[PDB]
């Protein structure tokens, strides 16, 4: 398991490292391809809807086909896409590599997850999913940092670098994931994780997006004041999320723990609102994102729990309506943060409560049934 | 794939008021807002006001606060900036432009690219309202080339048009920028160079319009 | 409404050309840079990016040192000679910069210096409009009017602009007087492109 685990692991880190790779060098494809920007627009729409669009199905093909197969697919499809981008010199070429990256990246999340659910015993799972969300955070903090290291040569070569690792990753996926061995449909069960995932998704991308910008607007932050604050804050998610989240998990429930995660952020981002010294914003943002860090692998294990040998779809689910609302959250918060400083964190706090009324509402309705 | 359109500028009292629009169609994945952006003649850019297209929340430059008022309706997606008693600054080319911001989530990194993406073609608006007409005096030219040119003066304001032969002569004609002089006219001058011996094969004309008095003269440059 | 450095300079095809924009102190966000060409529509050059990331090698590249902002053209191409223009966004307000201008470099040139009398309507008129003109060089720093052999205030100076394809500078000087101190020679001296000063008379 430690080596079919692994190449999972590495198959997630290279569609996360992949997504965030473009960041460093879109100015540049923008000014040598002479595209405006609607067409800046159109790409970063282009993925997020592709991954929306085929993640269920996506799942849907883990389950019924199996999972090792639509994995491998999935690598092919991000080593084309990434390739496409390393040479693509016009606007549809690069429309068509974010649409195939899109695709893949649904394709791959799913059946990773449904994998990782199958492969563990039950009393490994929480950990695992864990340690696959701490990978996710670890590929989309190393993405951009790559991505603008392997620019200083070209502005295409990150691209070639990320294809040559997608046939890497899709040969280790064939040599090393175990070929299956042999071989709910309601849509009651997944109403409200999927609710949740989205308002918490929506509320949440917000205030990380803009994060930089309102500390740039509100306590007059360098960069490098921003770079300390992020990496204090993902070093503490990273532990948490490591070694914790497994021993909360024994402890209390999944719901139960949402809330207190949720109450948690509640506080420490209202007292984020009420401070405006340099100190005190650096102090609450090394711990401002605890708990946001923890619920990301407590709504997959809740989806992996709720599910039966439809692992793939809840897999696919939960990247649908991820990805959703990390599209839609930005958007709104900026419109918003045009007319006050502090409007991104008081989505966060909205959505935040709505996510605790929401599980509160699920608990009681499973002591009436039982 | 946007465009916005500028219109309602021209000529107004010096106290007076007056009303620009800008017309936008187009759609974007981004928050975007509505601005205008003055350029007096010669001089830089300067930013006068902002409306948000959601949320309508206006925010204006402080060398311009309570005289302007910025609006917009969505109806027909249009802006207005509205401003009234308008001083002697406020001669300049409006543009409207639209600010875009793009969002890409990757965890608390990730890209926002924002700027003035679209500018309208721009309005040129005239405060003062002292007009008057110019005069227009020849230069007599009299080498291998000589010169020789117009000279208007006393006119005001200042969009003057100076021409050759109704345009059809387009080489080697400078026409100098407008310079205000101690009266508070203006004054300008143009010349086109021609070798000595095309001298007496051509009269030369000179057109000189000033569009707001609508005064278009034609007047005959020969040597002394 | 912001400072740019420098107000404006000249720099041949193929340099490296930077221009320094003084950013504001009370905010730490990234500027955006505008182009304008004489006659259109400024057209933003480059956004407003995410503090993290600016730095990326680029044909146009911005870069933030401290609190000032650099916008570094690698290569001058021939349709990049403009002005440029910095600007900042804040809570709710735009400042833009004052603008820097680039201009095409070339080789030293002469003036074609002319004088011109006043005209018989001008002479009609009540006033005297004498003005001196040079033609056609390249180094616009270019400077006088002498009466029966030196007066200033009473005298206005136009320059146009560069050449679309030539790069020279047009001059014109023109002294205006009343027609009492007129009736009472006449000649302009030009300094610049020259060994000698060059004097142009009339009677």
């Amino acid at each position: 398991m430690n080596k079919q685990i692994f190449v999972l692991y590495f198959n997630i880190f290279l569609i996360f490292l992949g997504i965030g790779l473009v960041i460093p060098v879109l100015p540049v494809y923008l000014k040598d391809l002479g595209l405006t920007g609607s067409d800046l627009g159109l790409l970063v729409a282009a993925f997020a809807l592709s991954q929306m669009i085929i993640s269920p199905f996506g799942g849907t093909l883990a389950d019924k086909l199996g999972k090792k197969l639509i994995i491998c697919i999935g690598l092919i499809l991000f080593s084309v896409s990434e390739f496409m981008f390393a040479v693509g010199h016009n606007f549809s070429v690069l429309m068509l590599s974010r649409v195939i990256g899109g695709m893949s990246a649904g394709m791959v999340m799913p059946g990773v997850t449904g994998l990782i659910a199958d492969i563990s015993p039950s009393h490994q799972k929480a950990k695992n999913f864990g340690y696959m969300s701490a990978i996710i955070n670890s590929g989309f903090i190393l993405g951009p940092g790559i991505g603008g290291f392997m620019a200083e040569v070209s502005h295409r070569m990150p691209f070639y670098f990320a294809g040559a690792l997608g046939i890497l990753a899709f040969i280790m996926s064939i040599v090393l994931i175990h070929d299956p061995k042999k071989s709910k449909i309601n849509w009651k069960v997944f109403i409200t994780p999927v609710i949740l995932t989205l308002v918490l998704s929506f509320g949440l991308s917000a205030f990380e997006t803009l994060y930089s910008l309102y500390t740039a607007d509100k306590v007059n932050y360098s960069p490098k004041d921003i770079s300390i604050a992020i990496t204090g804050g993902g070093i503490f998610g990273a532990l948490f999320q490591i070694y914790f989240f497994d021993k909360f998990m024994k402890y209390f429930s999944e719901l139960t723990f949402i809330a207190w995660s949720l109450l948690y952020s509640v506080v420490v981002l209202i007292l984020l609102v009420f401070a405006n010294d340099y100190w005190s914003i650096m102090l609450i943002s090394f711990v401002v994102f605890i708990g946001f860090d923890m619920i990301r692998p407590a709504i997959t294990n809740y989806f992996s729990n709720i599910a039966g040998e439809r692992q793939g779809f809840a897999g696919g689910l939960n990247s649908t309506f991820t990805s959703m609302g990390n599209f839609i959250g930005p958007l709104i918060a900026g419109a918003l943060f045009d007319v006050h400083i502090e409007a991104p964190i008081y989505m966060a706090i909205g959505v935040s409560l709505a996510g605790v009324v929401i599980v509160l509402i699920e608990k009681q309705h499973r002591a009436a049934a039982a | 794939e946007v465009q916005l359109v500028e219109s309602g500028g021209g000529l107004v009292q010096p106290g007076g008021s007056l009303r620009l629009s800008c017309a936008a169609s187009g759609f974007t994945f981004s928050s975007s807002s509505i601005h205008w952006v003055r350029q007096a003649p010669g001089k830089g850019l300067e930013w006068v006001a902002s409306i948000s297209s959601s949320s309508g929340s206006t925010s204006y430059a402080d060398s311009v606060k309570g005289r302007f008022t910025i609006s917009a309706d969505t109806s027909k997606n249009t802006a207005y900036l509205q401003m009234n008693s308008l001083r002697a600054e406020d001669t300049a080319v409006y543009y409207c432009a639209r600010y875009s911001r793009y969002y890409y989530y990757a965890w608390r990194v990730g890209g926002y690219w924002g700027g003035l993406d679209y500018w309208g073609q721009g309005t040129l608006v005239t405060v003062f309202n002292q007009i008057k007409g110019p005069s227009v005096f020849p230069l007599a030219p009299s080498g291998g080339t000589a010169a020789l040119g117009c000279l208007v003066k006393d006119y005001f304001p200042e969009p003057v048009t100076v021409s050759w032969n109704s345009g059809a002569l387009t080489s080697g004609v400078h026409t100098f920028p407008a310079v205000l002089q101690s009266s508070g006219l203006y004054s300008l001058s143009s010349v086109v160079t021609v070798p000595s011996s095309s001298l007496g094969t051509q009269t030369y004309i000179c057109n000189v319009n000033h569009k707001p008095s609508n005064t278009k003269v034609d007047k005959k440059v020969e040597p002394k | 409404q912001m400072t740019q450095s420098p107000s404006s300079l000249s720099a041949s095809v193929g340099d490296r050309v930077t221009i320094t924009c003084r950013a504001s102190q009370s905010v730490s966000s990234a500027v955006a840079w505008y182009q304008q060409k004489p006659g259109k529509a400024p057209k933003l050059l480059i956004y407003s990016a995410s503090s993290l990331y600016s730095g990326v090698p680029s044909r146009f590249s911005g870069s933030r040192s401290g609190t000032d902002f650099t916008l570094t053209i690698s290569s001058l191409q021939p349709e990049d000679f403009a002005t440029y223009y910095c600007q900042q966004s804040s809570s709710s307000l735009i400042t833009f910069g004052q603008g820097t201008k680039v201009e095409i470099k070339r080789t030293v040139a002469a003036p074609s210096v002319f004088i011109f009398p006043p005209s018989d309507s001008q002479l009609k008129s009540g006033t005297a409009s004498v003005v001196c003109l040079l033609n056609n060089f390249y180094p616009r720093e270019a400077k006088q009017w002498k009466v029966d052999n030196l007066q200033s205030g009473n005298s206005q100076e136009s320059v146009t602009e560069q050449d679309s394809k030539d790069s020279t500078y047009s001059l014109s000087s023109t002294l205006t007087l009343s027609k009492a101190d007129y009736e009472k020679v006449y000649a302009c001296e030009v300094t610049h492109g020259l060994s000698s000063p060059v004097t142009k008379s009339f009677n």
